[PDB]
């Protein structure tokens, strides 16, 4: 499982996985682990998908209740401290759940908060969740820079992952992108992990002691 | 077999009601019909309308 | 008039009557008229539908409960809205736990307890509407009357609200016809025409305005309005 | 039976002041007069019992001067019955901050709860509310000596002098010519019990008939000391003053 | 079924003090006279107590109640109240009073319980005060020998002498210049029948006559002996023949 | 404890006790706000009459909810300790669940609710009483005041006058502020709302408080040398 | 007492006959709907210049496709508004679905049944339904554009044009003559600003009239102060013909 | 959790053209005790059902109270019992299988299985189970607890299917179960000889044969037997 | 100490054409050795056709498929009589299904049918009650055997368009009603000898605009 985000100039970049297992045999190979809270904010998938689907979909019902009676977007400081208490009243239940809840307001700049099952609340510019959380830590931490053109932070978030995926046995499928604006969270499209793969090996010549 | 828990006075004052009606309808002769109509005005509530709240 | 009592529900007059009764069944005549026929394989509901002014569409007076079962809302709407959620509720429960459709008898008697339970005791406004209650069963076709005190009857027709008398006065004529017409849609629904108009009187009928529903062996609760009607005139 | 019959004290007044609340203050000034007279260094408290059978032993029985605790008295005036429950609820009140934070409650706070379950009788309790007022005589360090009195409204305000009971006008002018901002402690000793027995109908108010307390910082180390004077303390300074 | 009352039945009068306190109170005045004199040694409680029926049994009236060992009580005004009252005052005292302390509670104390009870039978709504006044007559270390007299306002206070019920003005009096600073047991119980006499004239039987000290303690009484620094029952409640004696030595 | 209907609608269609609500604010001494662009500047007066009243320890209307936010009032001085206390507790709330301090609409619409809660219960009797709320939105030097009704009802406003004799009040500010541009500074809106405050109050300086917020959580007391200052100015307009 | 238990001698509810006053009181509301919008056109109160004219709202939006107008007791309307916000998200959780205007309609008057006298099937905390009407709008697909008008009797009317508060009267007289199917957007418009000078006790201005619409390509939307203008001097130079 | 004690084992059934037959032993084993003896448990409800009850008796009791219950509220309000408001085994069957589920969420399900068989008004053969856990199914031939795994078998080969329903007649389901409570008795520790056959038909009502007694045994082979190694 | 949950077996196979949508479940009913029925279906059409399987223990099936019949009734009273929508349908199981989470009910629930523009849709619920749309999802026991036989061919996943090894597979193509029986069958067979629990009987529910379409095809008995 890899899934992260992380700050720079232009904005945040989201970029996560798709495979998910029930045993050990991928029961199915496509998964959305981008929840649309609403349509500015987006939270990761990890863990029980059921804890999180029905928690963020939740979360989602208080951003419209917010929206209405204050008319005014709702923080992102806000949003992740609600998810917070709630996890910790309900915690010991089973519920598995990580999840970086990402926004991009003027009245903050760009943000990221990691939230556990256990209730914590870690404000951060560099986020990872998973089995291949070491890995993706690694690369990223490395060719980390704030000062960056959203290109080249969308490329490198690529990268990262690919890196990552070969070497985690639980992250593969496909890879979607985003890079989160102002004005909320614009989609940069799905690419196979796969096809990508072919990609780099090639461009770069990474990926040459791997005989693809 | 309409009328019901009515006494004296008031039987009497529906078929007083129905020759108003006759005579405002201008009829000759007063109409089963308009009987009807004063047992619904000798009663307290008014009579027949559309709805509008019930 | 006000005087005996109605603010307290317990207490009763010297003869023994409840004033509150009373005014529920005058709340009757002020809304809709419904009449209501059956024959031994069908059962028939002729809802006249009706508005506040004509910029207002018309609004549905029989509120289908059921494939099998309906009622028809006269005296107090607001009433009307409880006692059919709640009874959606039991038709589930009784099918569910016994496999056994909630026969229209019972379920008139169920209904019963409800109203007499808010006036025996303070607290609680006597639900005021009457309610046609039919019904298609294996026993055949049903229509029992609920009055607003709490008591149920099979009949084999009836009409409510005002003016109700002259619908009476044709069906009752007319009761042998209809019972011995069987396995005739038609037929009936061209009687029940009939009966409302004796009520109606410096009244209109519009084909849109009327309303009607049947029941039966081979058909579910279906509703039948505008064009479809225009047969049955 | 039930639903006929009303004796709701919870309509609101058309007048803005609730009726029932009105009659309890009538009912304050047939019990006696208890004065409450700040000063610097303390605050001297004294009240004159109402009853004055002889049969009845009055000299054991204290009913309107308790102590709470070390920096807090109270002085009663009203039902003795609803005032008793108030006592207990005072008391626990004060022992449960204390308990929490490790400092004696300040006093604003104390009075402040106390005065809000008054108002709550009337607000939607049902209840007929409690007819009594009482005058907390209170320090903290903070603040100094701090004087509150409450009202059957569930209301308090602060005074450097108040009276209730009787006679709340009679008391309150006399304090108002003779009691000076900067006079001390021992001043109002003498001032309080000479004023009292001019406004009474007795010839001398007895000893007997009296009950004195002090709250003051004046007691040495930086410790704060009160007494319930009893009975017989009371008469010889009742001698020295000239009332006997 | 609750009583849809959800206030206070019980309304200040509009010239203050409560129309229902003063209701009750007459109840304990109409009822039957009952005196008590404090004493050093004991107390001495009196009641009138005659035949409702000649054929009605006259020993099992009782207007005598235990609260603890050491304490009883009696009252005027009105019977079934009373005796629930003692019901209810029995758990206030023992449980809870075992639970935090274990012993008998001094009567000061126990006093003081019964008075919010009966404040907050008024205060509710659905309940009617209790009325009746009790003397509760007692005995605790530390205040020797105690009478307080418990009104049905939800008031004590403790008194040398007092009387309620309609020969209490008439008693009252009788008593005060009779009354002395050092009381013989033997002269408390004299001077208490003399006056008793008054309050009604004739049946001086000790049957129809109930009379009860908070004497001197007794390992007798306690019916064990066999450690005698225990204390006895402070409280005993005389024969007819004790009575008896009595009116022979006044 | 109660709960039994007293929102029995007249045929007039109004609740009774709302009514009655009314009359009681009235009847409360005035406060009176007018906001500059760069103040909330807040008038009251005060009992401090009695010669024996130590007015250290007489509590003070003005309120504080929040660093950044204050009430006043008009209306039962029973009742409004009650309000205080709620206010208090929601301000809190917000830090707490939400994240930063109440944003200053959101507690205006929380004592809202509270009077709303009171006439959809039968049992509970509004508050007869009236608030003027005065504050800085988060983040945000932008001044607010606000105004409220026992009833339930709340609206912003440029100048207000609650509690006695709000007609000769009103009139003056019809006159002295024009809402298409506020007063400059703070020392130019000290001097109007002094001037209304002393039509009804009659002189005084000792009895009179007024509370100066500013931006930036700044709350500071007006010395009553400070007072006498501007009544000193005036008393030259109305000579000339 | 006169309880919702006890009934009038004809057998209304006391409490519907009351609450048609209150409504008269409050403030006039006109809507009339079309295929092409529904516009709302609301009487905005002011009694000084001093009261600041943007704070206060009389169309309140419910939910992004769903607007409001209000009119009755406002304070029980404040609340009664409050509830219908909580209606439409609990809805949207369940279906991942916009609430129909008409399912909406009907899940508001049964909030507002329920009292204070004490059921025994039901939550009593109330004392009455609110006597209070509010006309519903908004759009979906089924209905396609709609305006719903409930009534404090537990009665829901649909309308093609229907006006409540001080001018209802008058208002609706002309409101069945000039209602038409033909009417589009800009048409709607301009009418309710006439018919609102009218019934307005002083001068018709965009700074006490306050528009809305919903649509369902911005869902509810509240127009700007210069469109509003803008279709008030259009209608000026038409009336100085005459 | 019930312990279960007393326990009842095999209820064995078969369909035919025109009803059904059920059939059970009676015995209220104890483990190795056969503390209780003649336990029927095969109990009439009307002409149109038996409910052949197995599984822990003390349970068995508690269940018998519904069946008990359930007969007295259809009877209730209406008069009618021609076969209107009469019961059927499919009301009866899902009557039980509601509440026994409701036990078993609880993590304290109610201890039996239970067949339900009977004929329905218009004449359908009706056998259906339902046990603790409440897995309901229709199924042509049934047998419960050890029965399972030696009758359904036995009665499988006479109708192994759903269009051998009709072509069974009631002479040769009658001669299948004889067989089968003689191989039950041999092989099965807990089954006695004795039997209660019950013959639920729509044409002829209910024909309840007590203590049938199979009393004719093989033991001709044990004596050719001597040996042993 | 009574077991959490027993189980039912079976195995079913959920297949999204284009316009329709087809499951197909076999009809056996099994648990340990002994075949608990020959011919029950497991594959009901509830309403508005949707068809649902919740396969695994067929015991808390039972109650499922009750309480989501139940709401199908009341989708009509919420929308004016409007068509349920397979995505509105899906987040309804999804509440009861999280509700016994913490007693855990063992299914693999799909459910079929139609969507806005007509199409096909198959969306597959995890035990715990997460459901996700897929383009062919099998559940069940023998869930695993079925579904990349599915994947390869229909999909044409690394089914190499000739000359573009490597690179280019072969274009996918329309599925047709036809096409979708033959191949359900096939997988049906494949499954009946390698896995005991698959056999007997196949009872195919296809679900068409027009309505439910029954059609049964014979498994080996042995």
């Amino acid at each position: 499982t890899t899934t992260l985000a992380f700050r720079f100039q232009g904005g945040i970049i989201v970029a996560v996985d798709s495979r998910a297992t029930a045993g050990n045999w991928v029961a199915s190979q496509t998964v959305k682990k981008v929840i649309e809270i609403n349509p500015f904010l987006l939270g990761t998938m990890a863990g029980g998908a059921a804890d999180c689907q029905f928690w963020e979909t939740w979360l989602g019902s208080q951003c419209r209740l917010h929206e209405l009676r204050e008319k005014e977007r709702i923080s992102v400081a806000a949003a992740s401290k609600i998810l917070s208490n709630l996890v910790y009243q309900y915690k010991g239940a089973g519920l598995s759940m990580g999840t970086m809840i990402c926004g991009y307001t003027r009245k903050e700049g760009p943000t990221i908060y990691y939230v556990d099952s256990d209730g914590t609340r870690l404000k951060g510019d560099i986020f990872c969740v998973g089995s291949g959380q070491t890995f993706a830590y690694g690369v990223l931490d490395s060719n980390y820079k704030w000062d960056l053109s959203v290109e080249d932070a969308l490329y490198l978030g690529k990268r990262s992952i690919l890196a990552a995926a070969h070497r985690d046995a639980y992250s593969g499928g496909s890879v979607n992108l985003y890079h989160v604006t102002e004005d909320g969270w614009i989609y940069h499209g799905n690419h196979d992990v796969g096809e990508l793969f072919w990609k780099v090996k090639e461009e770069e010549g990474s990926f040459n002691n791997v005989i693809g | 077999r309409s009328t019901d828990e009515f006494n004296g006075a008031q039987l009497k004052a529906v078929t007083v009601e129905a020759g108003m009606i006759a005579l405002r309808n201008g009829q000759s002769s007063v109409k089963h019909e308009d009987f009807v109509e004063g047992i619904s005005e000798v009663q307290a509530r008014k009579s027949k309308s559309v709805s509008f709240y019930a | 008039f006000r005087n005996n009592y109605d603010g307290d529900t317990v207490t009763f007059s010297p003869t023994g009557r409840l004033f509150q009764v009373e005014y529920a069944l005058e709340a009757i005549k002020q809304g809709s008229v419904t009449v209501g026929l059956r024959s031994n394989t069908h059962a028939v509901l002729v809802a006249l539908k009706r508005n506040a002014d004509e910029l207002s569409s018309y609004q549905k007076k029989i509120i289908k409960c059921d494939e099998h079962m309906g009622l028809s809302l006269a005296g107090l709407a607001p009433d009307a809205r409880v006692l059919s959620n709640y009874l959606r509720q039991q038709c589930n429960y009784s099918s569910l736990v016994f496999n056994r459709k909630l026969a229209v008898e019972r379920a008139g008697h169920l209904l019963c307890d409800k109203a007499q339970k808010n006036t025996q005791s303070y607290g609680g406004r006597p639900y005021g509407v009457g309610l046609l209650i039919i019904g298609y069963d294996k026993s055949g076709a049903h229509l029992l009357e609920f009055q607003p005190s709490g008591n149920v009857t099979e009949l084999y027709g009836t009409a409510i609200g005002a003016r109700s008398q002259g619908a009476k006065t044709y069906l009752e004529r007319t009761l042998d016809t209809f019972i011995k017409i069987d396995g005739n849609p038609d037929e009936l629904i061209k009687a029940g025409v009939e009966a409302i108009s004796q009520s109606l009187r410096d009244e209109s009928l519009t084909v849109d305005n009327l309303s009607i529903a049947i029941v039966g062996k081979d058909t579910p609760f279906t509703i039948y309005d505008g064009e479809a009607v225009a047969k049955y005139i | 039976g039930s639903r006929r019959y009303d004796s709701r004290t919870t309509i609101f007044s058309p007048e803005g002041r609730l009726y029932q609340v009105e009659y309890a203050l009538e009912s304050i000034s047939h019990a006696g007069t208890a004065i409450g007279i700040m000063a610097s260094d303390g605050i001297v408290l004294a009240a004159e019992r109402k009853v004055t059978s002889t049969l009845l032993e009055q000299d054991t029985s204290t009913e309107k001067l308790y102590k709470l605790n070390d920096k807090i008295a109270v002085a009663v005036a009203g039902l003795t019955a609803d005032a008793e429950i108030l006592i207990n609820t005072a008391r626990i009140h004060a022992q449960n901050y204390l308990k929490t934070y490790n400092e004696d409650i300040p006093v604003e706070i104390l009075v402040r709860r106390l005065s809000d379950i008054k108002q709550g009788y009337t607000q939607h309790g049902g209840l007929r509310p409690f007819g009594v007022s009482f005058i907390y005589a209170g320090y903290d360090d903070r603040y100094g000596y701090q004087l509150y009195t409450s009202n059957p409204s569930g209301n308090y305000t602060g005074w450097k002098a108040i009276s209730v009971g009787a006679n709340t006008s009679a008391a309150q002018t006399l304090l108002q010519m003779d009691y000076k901002d900067d006079m001390k402690v021992d001043d109002a000793i003498e001032l309080a019990l000479k004023t009292l027995s001019k406004t009474t109908d007795s010839s001398a108010l007895t000893y007997d008939r009296l009950e004195f307390a002090t709250i003051r910082k004046g007691a040495n180390d930086g410790e704060v000391y009160q007494k319930i004077f009893k009975p017989q303390e009371i008469k010889d300074i009742l001698v020295k003053t000239g009332i006997t | 079924m609750t009583d849809r009352y959800s206030f206070s039945l019980t309304t200040f009068s509009p010239s203050g003090k409560l129309g229902q306190i003063d209701y009750a109170l007459t109840a304990v005045k109409q009822g039957v006279t009952s005196l008590g004199i404090k004493a050093t040694n004991g107390v001495v409680i009196a009641t009138e107590k005659k035949s409702s029926s000649p054929l009605a049994m006259s020993e099992t009236l009782s207007k005598v109640s235990l609260l603890t060992p050491d304490i009883g009580a009696v009252y005027s005004g009105m019977g079934p109240d009373y005796r629930v009252l003692v019901d209810k005052s029995r758990k206030v005292a023992h449980t809870s009073y075992k639970r935090i302390y274990g012993e008998y509670p001094p009567t000061k104390l126990l006093v003081s319980e019964v008075a919010k009870i009966m404040q907050e039978a008024t205060q509710s709504g659905g309940v009617r005060p209790f009325g009746v006044s009790l003397l509760i007559a007692g005995h605790d270390e530390f205040n020797g020998f105690s009478l307080y007299q418990v009104d049905p306002s939800g008031s004590y206070f403790p008194w040398k002498a007092t009387a309620i019920g309609k020969g209490s003005v008439a008693a009252k009096t009788f008593l005060e210049k009779r009354w002395n600073d050092e009381l013989e047991l033997e002269d408390a119980i004299h001077i208490a029948l003399l006056t008793l006499k008054e309050s009604v004239e004739g049946e001086f039987n000790g049957d129809t006559i109930e009379l009860a000290i908070i004497g001197d303690e007794n390992p007798d009484l306690l019916g064990y002996t066999g450690i005698p620094t225990d204390k006895g029952p402070r409280f005993r409640k005389l024969t007819s023949q004790e009575i008896n004696d009595r009116l022979e030595a006044l | 404890g109660y709960d039994r209907a007293l929102s029995i609608f007249s045929p007039d269609g109004h609740i009774f006790q709302v009514e009655y609500a009314l009359e009681a604010v009235k009847r409360g001494t005035c406060a009176v706000g007018v906001k500059g662009k760069n103040c909330v500047v807040l008038g009251c007066e005060r009992r401090s009459t009695l010669k024996l009243q130590d007015t250290r320890i007489t509590p003070s209307k003005v309120s504080k909810i929040d660093s950044h936010v204050v009430l006043s009032f008009s209306g039962l001085n029973a009742d409004s300790r009650i309000l205080i206390e709620k206010a208090r507790v929601e301000a809190q709330s917000h830090r707490l669940t939400l994240e930063d301090p109440v944003t200053v609409e959101y507690l205006t619409r929380y004592v809202a609710g509270v009077q709303q809660r009171y006439t959809q219960s039968g049992g509970v009797r509004p508050f007869g009483v009236s608030t003027l709320i005065a504050g800085f939105d988060p983040r945000d030097d932008e001044p607010k005041l606000y105004q409220t009704e026992p009833s339930g009802i709340y609206s912003s406003w440029s100048a207000q006058t609650i509690g006695r004799n709000s007609k000769t009040v009103r009139e003056f500010l019809e006159k002295n502020y024009d809402r298409k541009e506020p007063p400059a500074t703070v020392e130019e809106c000290v001097k109007l709302t002094v001037r209304s405050l002393l039509e009804v109050v009659q002189t005084g300086a000792k009895n009179i408080e007024i509370t100066v917020v500013k931006p930036d959580s700044d709350i500071v007391a007006l010395s009553s040398e400070e007072i006498n200052q501007y009544v000193t100015q005036i008393e030259q307009e109305k000579q000339e | 007492d006169r309880g919702v238990s006890t009934f009038s001698p004809e057998g209304r509810l006391f409490q519907v006959e009351y609450s048609l006053e209150a409504i008269k009181l409050g403030s006039t509301a006109i809507g009339i709907a079309t295929k092409e919008g529904v516009v709302l056109g609301v009487e905005k109160r002011a009694t000084s210049p001093l009261l600041e004219s943007d704070s206060i709202e009389k169309i309140v939006e419910i939910d992004r496709h769903i607007g409001c107008a209000m009119s009755g007791l406002t304070a029980d309307a404040r609340s009664m508004i409050e509830h219908a916000r909580t209606a439409a998200v609990t809805h949207n959780l369940y279906y991942d679905e916009d609430i129909n205007v008409e399912s909406l309609t009907q899940s508001v008057c049964d909030l507002a049944l329920r009292f204070g006298e004490g059921a025994s099937g039901e939550e009593r905390l109330m004392s009455r339904p609110f006597g209070v009407a509010l006309l519903i709008a908004g759009h979906d697909a089924d209905d396609g554009y709609q305006l719903f008008h409930a009534e404090p009797s537990g009665t829901f009317y649909r309308y093609n044009a229907k006006a409540i508060g001080s001018g209802s009267e008058g208002a609706q007289a002309e409101l069945l003559n000039e209602w038409h199917s033909s009417l589009t957007l800009k048409e709607a418009e301009l009418l309710v600003l006439k018919i609102l000078k009218q019934v307005m006790e002083e001068k018709l201005d965009e700074n006490n009239a306050q528009l809305s619409c919903i649509t369902k390509q911005d869902g509810f939307k509240i127009y700007d102060n210069e469109k509003t203008a803008e279709l008030i001097k259009e209608l000026k130079e038409k009336e100085a013909a005459e | 959790t019930q312990q279960p004690i007393v326990t009842g084992t095999s209820v064995i059934s078969m369909k035919y053209d025109n009803g059904v037959i059920i059939a059970a032993d009676n015995l209220g084993s104890y483990g190795s005790l056969l503390r209780f003896n003649g336990v029927e448990r095969l109990i009439p409800v009307g002409d149109n059902t038996v409910v052949g009850i197995s599984g822990d008796i003390s349970d068995m009791q508690h269940i018998e109270r519904l069946l008990k219950d359930l007969v007295t509220e259809n009877a209730y309000d209406n008069p009618l019992a021609d076969a209107e408001e009469a019961l059927e085994p499919s009301y009866i069957f899902e009557y039980l299988a509601t509440v026994m589920y409701q036990r078993r969420s609880k993590m304290n399900p109610l201890w039996n299985a239970i067949i339900v068989a009977g004929v329905q008004s218009n004449g359908d053969q009706f056998l259906r189970y339902v046990n603790l856990l409440g897995v309901t199914y229709s199924s042509p031939t049934l047998a419960t607890g050890f029965g399972a795994h030696m009758a359904n078998p036995l009665l499988r080969k006479v109708v192994d299917r759903e269009s051998d329903i009709p072509k069974t007649t009631v002479q040769v389901a009658e001669e299948a179960i004889v067989n089968a409570m003689r191989v039950l008795y041999y092989r099965d520790a807990r089954s006695s000889r004795n039997f209660s056959l019950a013959i639920i038909d729509k044409n002829t009502g209910l024909t309840f044969k007590k203590n049938l007694q199979v009393e004719n045994m093989k033991w001709d082979f044990a004596k050719d037997i001597k040996g042993y190694g | 100490q009574f077991n959490p949950y027993g189980d039912n077996g079976g195995t079913i196979l959920g297949i999204a054409g284009e316009d329709f949508a087809v499951l197909a479940g076999d009809t056996r009913n099994i648990t340990d050795y002994s075949i608990n029925s020959r011919y029950e279906p497991k594959v009901f059409d509830c309403g508005d056709n949707i068809v649902m399987s919740a396969n695994g223990f067929a015991a808390d099936g039972d109650a499922l498929v009750k309480r989501f019949k139940n709401s199908v009734k009341w989708y009509h009273f919420d929308h004016n009589d409007k068509k349920l929508s397979i995505n509105s349908a899906a987040r309804n199981i999804q509440h009861l299904l999280y509700g016994k989470r913490f007693f855990p009910y063992y299914v693999h629930t799909i459910i079929a049918g139609l969507d806005e523009d007509g199409k096909g849709a198959v969306y597959s619920f995890d035990p715990v009650g997460s459901y996700e749309r897929e383009q062919c999802r099998a559940g069940g026991a023998a869930a695993s055997l079925i579904m990349p036989f599915l994947d390869n061919q229909v999909n044409f996943k690394n089914q190499y368009e000739p000359g573009t090894n490597g690179k280019v597979k072969k274009p996918l193509k329309y599925l047709s009603v036809e096409e979708v029986i033959k191949l359900v069958r096939d997988s049906f067979t494949s499954a009946t000898e390698r896995h005991i629990q698959v056999g007997d009987g196949l009872e195919i529910l296809i679900v068409t605009k027009d309505g439910v379409r029954k059609e049964f095809y014979e498994l080996k008995r042995d």
